[PDB]
């Protein structure tokens, strides 16, 4: 059975929210 | 003096002494025809910006990926948007 | 015969010599001063270095040259 | 759909467009004077 | 020589003999050119003759040769 | 002055590219930056390494979803030994049609790449069988993943970042992770293997949502809290279970069978959740042993100050090294690499031989490309371990405080050290060596029997005395007396069966070229260790350079003069010891490599016999195995084996650059790069065009480490491509 | 006069001199209160070649 | 091999040997087997030499004993 | 030596040209001048590359950098024994007098001098790195 | 630029000052060694970092050091 769609596209958002937060943490780093 | 005999230093002329010289460049004031040149400024009255070239191309950028895998991909034919339309085989140990 | 690999090898064995001939002739040229070493004809033909300076100035002795030119020439 | 599509966006978008981004961002700032 | 040819062997062998010791001697002739660059050269014998225009734009030679290499390389 | 170098200032003034170059090196040598107090060194790091256990989890997060979406996860289920797992999509826009139509394995409507890590099988041997599963566990770990990004986040605001006392309390950090970092997590994992993952295995799927409904074994708690414990190892599965099935399926969650499941040729779940639980009871004892905030407990400061020797042969003992530990954070990375590349190792070399993941000892290329992946990754983390020591001596090593204890009498017997290292070293290649060319020319001479082919007897007999009954010594698990008598109450039968079977690699059997190899082998490690104990001991000075702590860890030498000081840093120490350990470890693997193969086509005569001279590793087993590699691409198109063939060559590729790197030094370079300044500078219209940094050649630590870096990569990447092509070219 | 004697050996205990626990023997000593009075001549030559060098009175020993 | 073992010379240098060298001439002078003449670790420009020489030697002796060998078997 | 001397507009040696003089760097950051006085008019070697004359009485020449100066009037010292000065020549075009920077020639002690990076002790006795931790030291060396 | 130390052990042999292809070192007087000099260092700015001082320097173990920091264009010697 293939993941559906809404299953990829969620998951993306939530990486798109860790990539921010990456960047969050980052930018602390950088300080 | 630089120009003298055998004198290649002067603190008065130090772009000679140092060989900051214009090699070919040239410069007289006008080469194209006056209404070509407002043409081109108009065609680029917008992007003579540095920042508006650094949006237009991340637009660019953004809508030529988007073209590219939605159409661009498939329009130009490439074998990797054809399918592989052609029966699978099995590696060793019969493992698919 | 002379195909397209014979054209391909041939210009190989150009690029080959040619670097070769980089090599040596930059070592010949270079032997007694550069912009790195004004003073390298009073180093010698044949010594290792002028220390780590200016950025380090390891092989520079003409020598060094024939060495990697000795390389070069192998390959 | 996202199997028919996702792949033949973000492999130039992650190869392509990204890399050209971020070698741009980066030598800007590199070459970005200190003051 | 007769039955040289036949004998890829041997034809074979003295190519890549012939061909090892030349590229040898081109890298000693480099060396030794630049052993009495180093050495043997004196600028007051050669003021404005053939070999000190040389060493006056060897920047140019060398620049040029390995633009050269480099385009040899890649393509 | 440019921004790039933040954090130096020395760098940010440089004028030259050698910026740019030292800027991206030194980043992360956070003690050297500018303005740089202990407090904010141990919140960056904190938070440095929050920032990659969150890359950890993100790799592994996609790991799952790519398996889970482009994977063919169920198929492979249904079928593990006749299919061939998928590790994602390949979306090439440069491949021809052959390449489309070659690279579609498995059960893909789209080109595909066959997963050689073994994801698969341990997904499958854990409890997850659909896709849905695995979507369910990339997003758990993606969640993971932010939440620690956001930790880092949080522990870097001033509020909640810890002073250096909170890093600096030992007790407290040790305490916590031996009970609830590895204790409490094997406990999780047994609840996990309990409830899951053997119940899945028995055809049962035991999810979220009928998780609190199924109860793993058929009685419940009540023979674990009443003390009756053997309850749970009463009914374990038959010899005749199908993994994944009812039948043959027992009921016993936690047992201790030993040996494999028949069926996988893999260790039985309820061993290894048995195996995870004693582990968790002895972790969760053991994290109680340190005093942290309640009047009991041990001090590590005191337990090493009262372990002095009386007799004085160790000096002064331990006193003054908890300090030494605790205040030098390279001492404690060099500990903790040393100690991890030692269970990398060890995961390599017990992987192979006892596979915990069911349907892994049938896949080949996945167990050659584990075992090369992790000795590789051990050999690397050993030589930062070493490095790091040597980092400690120069910097953080206190001669001082240090006086008397071990490490100064390291300092003080430093020559006796490296001179018996030096003669290991060189006893062992010179006899190892010269065997292989003697059996060489015996070979070569027509006369094979002539060959000084030395019988490893010791090791043969270690197997005898672990249950082996091929040599017939037959002393401790092979004869009959009272260890296998007590073994053979719970473990004993299983690993018999195990050991003693020629299918498996529990323990193979040995021969004069396993002698002639595990001497190679020995010599490796013998000789890597050298140089990287000289490099360390040296670290802080020696005759040729008696000031060289004043020089930091690298530099690139102390010039010409006094004969010369090329590669005299403990850094240089460290470059020229990542090549003894790449070719070590290619020994290892290559000796690995080579055996299975010969025990996977069913002739292991083959290793047997050519594995005594250096020709017979040339030819039946680089040149024989390259064939069908080197085949990958050719005239006559293509098939799956053509990017590693093409990876192959590119290995070979990045191994050549780096030889130039490492051969050609700079000053050749410099003014190469001169001539190409003024050339520059006087071409028209390129002039228009002007360099912010100077360019310069490459400095000489910075162009070791780039040929170094080229020699590692080309090394690994060619080998890679070699092991996998040829594994999955004769066996999929 | 201060210091070893002229022609005595003294065994060097500078800890960076490459002639550290070896024996040379004495050239001179310098009487006009230098840093390091005593010159110290060695059969074995060090890295740089040379065969001697200057040590203070608290560096030798004989 | 002997190109292998020319590696050895190629990429490493002077400093790291002669202070091995040291380690070892310790070990001998805990013996009293310490040579007169004092063991020193080879001059850069030597290293490099060795390197190079054995370099070529294996290079050339493998392409020797390939060459010969095909063509001697095939004829 | 009372005053530094000064730079005036002297004769430069006979030269061809060579691809090896003077780059952007002069243009941008600075130059070195050389200043000699010759006894008789000779052929020395240029630094840069090629053979140059020199006139009789005092010579001007202009070099990228000051080890290219150095090496060239140390050679008019050690064959000729020649005297010179050097001067740094910046953009803006303020000279600045270089060599001997005493006028004495460093290796001969001349009064006046002070000791500049100087340390007190033997090499052996620089404290360890670790005792300067966490400091804005460059080293041992410097403590 | 890099950092040059002088030591006391100097013997006051110019070498030093002599071997420098830049002009960084230079000798004062001074009481310490029977020459009656020390070397110097006050043009460090001008340091290639060549070790050239170093390599002439006869007292064991040396009495000038040369330690590589921060490269500067005249540290690394370039002529552009
Ligand atoms: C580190 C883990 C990792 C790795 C190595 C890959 C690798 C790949 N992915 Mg996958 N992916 C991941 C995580 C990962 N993914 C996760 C968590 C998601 C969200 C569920 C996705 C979702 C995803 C989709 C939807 C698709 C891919 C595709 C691809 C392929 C190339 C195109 C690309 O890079 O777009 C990746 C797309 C992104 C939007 C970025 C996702 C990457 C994660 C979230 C961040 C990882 C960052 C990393 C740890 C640190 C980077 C810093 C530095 C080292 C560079 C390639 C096989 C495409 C494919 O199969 O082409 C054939 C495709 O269509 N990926
Ligand atoms: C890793 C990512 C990646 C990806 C996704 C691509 C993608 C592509 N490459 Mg490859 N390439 C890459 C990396 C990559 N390249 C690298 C690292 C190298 C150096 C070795 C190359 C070297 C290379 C060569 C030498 C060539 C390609 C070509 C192509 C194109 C083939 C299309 C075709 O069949 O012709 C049909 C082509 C067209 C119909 C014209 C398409 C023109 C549009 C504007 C391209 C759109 C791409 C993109 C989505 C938007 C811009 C991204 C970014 C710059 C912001 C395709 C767009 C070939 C080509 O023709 O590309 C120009 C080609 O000759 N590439
Ligand atoms: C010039 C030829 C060429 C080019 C340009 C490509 C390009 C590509 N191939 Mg193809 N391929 C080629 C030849 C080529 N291939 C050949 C001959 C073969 C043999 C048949 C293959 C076989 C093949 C397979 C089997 C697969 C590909 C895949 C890919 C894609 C990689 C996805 C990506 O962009 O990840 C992003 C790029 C990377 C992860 C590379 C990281 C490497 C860098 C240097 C590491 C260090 C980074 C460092 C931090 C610096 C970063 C700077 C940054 C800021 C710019 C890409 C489109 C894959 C694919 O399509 O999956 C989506 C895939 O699975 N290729
Ligand atoms: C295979 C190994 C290797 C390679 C590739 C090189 C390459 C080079 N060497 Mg080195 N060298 C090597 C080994 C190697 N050398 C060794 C072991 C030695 C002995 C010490 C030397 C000794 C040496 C000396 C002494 C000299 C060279 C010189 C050169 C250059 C010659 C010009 C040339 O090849 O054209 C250009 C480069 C190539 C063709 C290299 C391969 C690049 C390919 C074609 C890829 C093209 C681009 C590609 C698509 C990537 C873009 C995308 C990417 C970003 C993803 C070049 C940089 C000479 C030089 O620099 O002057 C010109 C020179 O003087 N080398
Ligand atoms: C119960 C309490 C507890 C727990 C769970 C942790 C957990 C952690 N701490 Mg610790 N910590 C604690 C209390 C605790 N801490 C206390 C009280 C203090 C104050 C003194 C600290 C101070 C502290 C510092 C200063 C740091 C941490 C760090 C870390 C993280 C290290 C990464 C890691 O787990 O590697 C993974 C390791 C394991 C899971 C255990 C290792 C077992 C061996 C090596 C492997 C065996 C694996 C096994 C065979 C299965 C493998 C195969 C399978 C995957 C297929 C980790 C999440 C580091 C960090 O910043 O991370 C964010 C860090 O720098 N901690
Ligand atoms: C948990 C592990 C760990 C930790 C925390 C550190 C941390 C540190 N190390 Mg240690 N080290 C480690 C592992 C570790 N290392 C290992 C395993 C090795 C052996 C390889 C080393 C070897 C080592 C040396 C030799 C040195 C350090 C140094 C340092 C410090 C600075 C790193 C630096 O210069 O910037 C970050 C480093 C870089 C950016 C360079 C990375 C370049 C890589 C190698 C390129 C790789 C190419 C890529 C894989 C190819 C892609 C594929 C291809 C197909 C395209 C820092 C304290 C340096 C220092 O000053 O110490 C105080 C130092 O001299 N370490
Ligand atoms: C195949 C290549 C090769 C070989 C044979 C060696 C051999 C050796 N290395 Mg080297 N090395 C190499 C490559 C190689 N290295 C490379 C590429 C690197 C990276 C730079 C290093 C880096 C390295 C370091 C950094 C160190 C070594 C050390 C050693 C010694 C290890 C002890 C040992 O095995 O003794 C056995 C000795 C040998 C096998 C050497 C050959 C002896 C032959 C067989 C005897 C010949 C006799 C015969 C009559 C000769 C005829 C000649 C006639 C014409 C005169 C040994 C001399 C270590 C050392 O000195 O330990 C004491 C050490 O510290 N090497
Ligand atoms: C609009 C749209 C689209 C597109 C979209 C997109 C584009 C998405 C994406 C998404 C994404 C894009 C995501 C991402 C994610 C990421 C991540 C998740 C990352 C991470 C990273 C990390 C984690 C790192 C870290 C680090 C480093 C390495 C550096 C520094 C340090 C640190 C630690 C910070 C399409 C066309 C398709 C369709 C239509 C609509
Ligand atoms: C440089 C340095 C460092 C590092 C070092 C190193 C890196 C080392 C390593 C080391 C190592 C890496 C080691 C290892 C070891 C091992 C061991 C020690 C083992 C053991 C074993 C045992 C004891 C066993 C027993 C047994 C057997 C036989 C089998 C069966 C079981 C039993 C248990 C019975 C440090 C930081 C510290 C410090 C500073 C300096
Ligand atoms: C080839 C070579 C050079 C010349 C190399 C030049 C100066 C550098 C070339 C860099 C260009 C820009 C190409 C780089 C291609 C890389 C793949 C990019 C890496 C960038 C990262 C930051 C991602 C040296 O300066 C040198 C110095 C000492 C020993 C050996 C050598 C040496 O072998
Ligand atoms: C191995 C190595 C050495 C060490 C090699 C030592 C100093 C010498 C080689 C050994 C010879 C064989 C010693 C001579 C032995 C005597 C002639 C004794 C008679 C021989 C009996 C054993 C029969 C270097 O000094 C060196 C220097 C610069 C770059 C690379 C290297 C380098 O790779
Ligand atoms: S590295 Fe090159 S320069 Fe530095 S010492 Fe060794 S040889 Fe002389
Ligand atoms: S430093 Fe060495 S060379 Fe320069 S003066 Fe003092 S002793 Fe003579
Ligand atoms: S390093 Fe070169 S320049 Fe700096 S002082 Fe020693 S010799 Fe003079």
């Amino acid at each position: 059975m293939p993941l559906s769609d809404t299953q990829v596209f969620t998951a993306l958002f939530v990486a798109l929210i860790t990539g921010i937060l990456s960047l969050r943490l980052g930018t602390q780093l950088y300080k | 003096k630089y120009g003298d005999e055998s004198v290649y230093f002067d603190l008065s002329d130090v772009e000679a002494t140092t060989g900051s010289w214009d090699v070919y460049g040239v410069d007289s004031a006008s080469r194209y025809p006056e209404q070509q040149a407002a043409f081109f400024e108009a065609a680029a009255q917008g992007l003579g910006r540095r920042e508006a070239v650094y949006s237009v191309l991340a637009v660019s950028a953004g809508l030529l990926t988007v073209a590219y895998g939605v159409k661009g991909a498939k329009d130009a034919k490439l074998p990797i948007t054809v399918g592989p339309q052609q029966p699978a085989q099995v590696g060793p140990r019969d493992r698919i | 015969s002379l195909g397209t690999s014979d054209f391909m090898v041939h210009h190989i064995h150009a690029f080959t010599i040619h670097v070769t001939v980089l090599i040596l002739l930059k070592g010949v040229l270079f032997a007694r001063s550069s912009r790195l070493i004004p003073d390298k004809a009073n180093l010698g033909f044949r010594f290792p270095c002028d220390g780590p300076g200016r950025g380090g100035t390891c092989q520079v002795s003409a020598w060094d040259h024939v060495f990697l030119g000795l390389f070069w020439m192998y390959n | 759909m996202a199997a028919s599509l996702l792949p033949s966006i973000f492999v130039p978008l992650v190869g392509l467009v990204f890399p050209a981004v971020a070698m741009a961002s980066l030598f800007l700032y590199i070459e970005k004077e200190q003051v | 020589y007769p039955y040289l040819a036949t004998d890829y062997g041997t034809q074979l062998s003295l190519f890549t003999h012939h061909m090892w010791i030349g590229g040898f001697c081109i890298c000693g002739a480099a060396a030794h050119a630049a052993i009495f660059m180093v050495r043997d050269y004196d600028p007051a014998t050669n003021y404005n003759n053939v070999l000190d225009r040389v060493l006056r734009h060897r920047d140019a030679i060398i620049s040029h040769l390995n633009w050269v290499c480099i385009f040899l390389g890649f393509h | 002055a440019t921004k790039f170098p933040k954090f130096s200032q020395g760098l940010a003034s440089d004028p030259t590219t050698r910026r740019i170059w030292f800027g991206i090196a030194t980043a992360h040598d956070f003690e050297t930056h500018d303005g740089m107090t202990e407090e904010k060194l141990y919140q960056k790091i904190f938070a440095s390494h929050f920032g990659q256990l969150a890359i950890i989890f993100l790799w592994t997060s996609g790991n799952l979803f790519h398996v889970a979406w482009q994977g063919n996860f169920e198929k492979w289920g249904e079928d593990p030994l006749h299919v061939r797992p998928i590790a994602h999509t390949i979306w090439d826009p440069h491949f021809g049609q052959p390449a489309v139509e070659a690279f579609t394995r498995g059960g893909a409507s789209a080109p595909v790449n066959i997963a050689y890590s073994g994801v698969y099988q341990w997904w499958y041997t854990i409890g997850m069988r659909t896709n849905v599963d695995l979507y369910n566990g990339s997003l758990f770990l993606l969640f993971v993943a932010g939440l620690f990004l956001f930790a880092g986040w949080l522990h870097l605001q001033p509020t909640f970042a810890p002073a250096v006392s909170w890093f600096k309390n030992a007790e407290s950090r040790l305490n916590h992770h031996l009970s609830g970092l590895f204790g409490v997590s094997s406990l999780a994992w047994t609840g996990h293997l309990v409830h899951v993952a053997i119940p899945a295995s028995r055809g049962e799927t035991v999810r979220w949502d009928n998780f609190l409904t199924t109860l793993p074994h058929p009685a419940g708690l009540a023979p674990f809290f009443t003390g009756q414990w053997a309850v749970y190892a009463q009914n374990p599965d038959t010899a005749g279970h199908i993994f994944g099935t009812s039948e043959g399926a027992g009921t016993a969650i936690l047992t201790f069978l030993g040996g494999f499941h028949p069926q996988t040729q893999s260790l039985w779940l309820t061993d290894m959740a048995h195996h995870h639980l004693a582990i968790a009871v002895v972790f969760i004892i053991a994290g109680h042993q340190y005093r942290t905030n309640f009047g009991i407990g041990h001090s590590m400061k005191e337990i090493l100050e009262a372990h002095t020797a009386p007799s004085g042969r160790l000096g002064a003992g331990h006193t003054g090294l908890f300090d030494t530990v605790n205040n030098s954070l390279h001492f404690q990375l060099g500990l903790a690499l040393a100690s991890v590349g030692v269970l990398c190792s060890l995961t390599a070399q017990h992987m192979y031989s006892m596979p915990p993941y069911a349907f892994l000892a049938q896949d080949f290329t996945t167990q050659a490309a584990l075992y090369s992946h992790h000795q590789y990754i051990a050999g690397f983390i050993m030589c930062g371990a070493f490095a790091h020591g040597a980092i400690f001596f120069i910097r953080d090593y206190d001669p001082e405080a240090n006086k008397g204890n071990v490490l100064a009498r390291m300092l003080e017997h430093k020559e006796a050290i490296i001179s018996h290292l030096s003669w290991v070293s060189l006893f062992l290649g010179f006899h190892t060596l010269g065997l292989y060319v003697h059996n060489d020319v015996m070979q070569a001479f027509g006369t094979p029997e002539k060959q000084i082919l030395i019988e490893p007897v010791f090791a043969q007999w270690i197997q005898a005395a672990q249950g082996k009954a091929l040599y017939g010594f037959d002393i401790l698990l092979s004869g009959d007396n009272a260890a296998t008598a007590a073994g053979n109450s719970i473990y004993l039968p299983g690993w018999l069966a195990g050991i003693n079977s020629s299918t498996n690699s529990l323990f193979l059997p040995i021969g004069p070229g396993d002698f002639l190899v595990h001497h190679a082998i020995a010599l490796g490690l013998h000789t890597t260790t050298l140089i990287l104990v000289k490099g360390a001991l040296d670290a802080r000075g020696s005759k040729l350079m008696p000031d060289k702590k004043d020089f930091g860890y690298s530099f690139p030498c102390d010039g010409p003069g006094r004969g010369g000081t090329c590669d005299i840093s403990a850094w240089d120490a460290f470059y020229l010891a990542v090549f003894w350990e790449l070719n070590t470890v290619s020994w290892t693997v290559f000796y690995f490599h080579w055996k299975h193969l010969a025990l996977w086509q069913g002739n292991s005569a083959q290793f047997d016999e050519s594995s005594t001279y250096i020709m017979g590793w040339l030819r039946d087993y680089l040149w024989l195995n390259s064939s069908q590699l080197i085949n990958g691409y050719n005239p006559f198109g293509m098939n799956s084996l053509s990017v590693w063939a093409w990876m192959f060559l590119f290995g070979h590729l990045i191994y050549a650059t780096g030889f130039m790197f490492l051969i050609s030094w700079r000053g050749y370079w410099q003014e190469l790069i001169e001539t190409l300044v003024w050339a520059h500078e006087r071409t028209p219209l390129a002039n228009f065009v002007k360099w912010n940094d100077k360019p310069v050649a490459l400095s000489i630590v910075q162009a070791r480490l780039v040929g170094l870096t080229h020699f590692a990569v080309g090394f690994v990447l060619t080998y890679a491509a070699f092991v996998i092509a040829s594994t999955s070219g004769k066996f999929g | 006069q201060v210091g070893p004697p002229r022609g005595t050996m003294v065994k060097i205990l500078r800890p960076e001199s490459y002639w550290f626990n070896d024996y040379g023997k004495v050239i001179s000593v310098d009487q006009t209160g230098v840093r390091y009075p005593v010159v110290v001549r060695f059969e074995k030559v060090n890295y740089a070649g040379v065969s001697t060098n200057n040590y203070a009175l608290d560096e030798v020993e004989y | 091999f002997i190109w292998a073992f020319s590696l050895m010379f190629l990429f490493s240098g002077r400093g790291y040997w002669q202070e091995l060298i040291e380690s070892i001439v310790w070990a001998h002078n805990k013996l009293k087997v310490a040579p007169a003449i004092q063991p020193r670790a080879l001059s850069i420009t030597q290293g490099r030499a060795v390197g190079v020489a054995h370099y070529l030697l294996g290079g050339i002796a493998t392409t020797w004993s390939f060459f010969l060998a095909r063509i001697i078997a095939v004829g | 030596w009372t005053a530094p001397k000064l730079d005036p507009n002297t004769p430069s040696p006979i030269f061809g040209g060579s691809t090896g003089g003077l780059l952007r760097k002069a243009q941008v950051e600075e130059f070195y001048v050389l200043t000699w006085e010759a006894k008789k008019e000779a052929i020395f070697e240029m630094p840069t590359g090629g053979a140059a004359i020199m006139r009789k009485g005092p010579n001007l020449l202009k070099l990228a950098r000051k080890e290219q100066c150095l090496a060239l009037l140390n050679t008019f010292r050690s064959k000729m024994k020649l005297d010179g000065c050097i001067y740094r020549v910046f953009p803006s075009g303020e000279v600045q007098y270089l060599h001997p920077k005493d006028g004495v020639y460093p290796e001969k002690v001349n009064k006046g001098r002070v000791g500049a990076n100087q340390n007190m002790r033997s090499i052996g006795k620089n404290t360890n790195p670790a005792k300067i931790k966490f400091q804005g030291k460059l080293g041992p060396f410097e403590v | 630029s890099h950092a040059v130390k002088i030591y006391d052990t100097c013997i006051g042999c110019t070498q030093c000052v002599r071997a420098c292809p830049t002009d960084v070192l230079e000798m004062v007087p001074w009481d310490g060694c029977k020459a009656g000099q020390i070397a110097s260092a006050p043009r460090t700015e001008d340091c290639v970092g060549c070790k050239r001082c170093e390599a002439a320097c006869p007292t064991d173990f040396l009495s000038v050091r040369v330690y590589l920091g921060s490269e500067t264009t005249r540290s690394m010697g370039l002529a552009y």
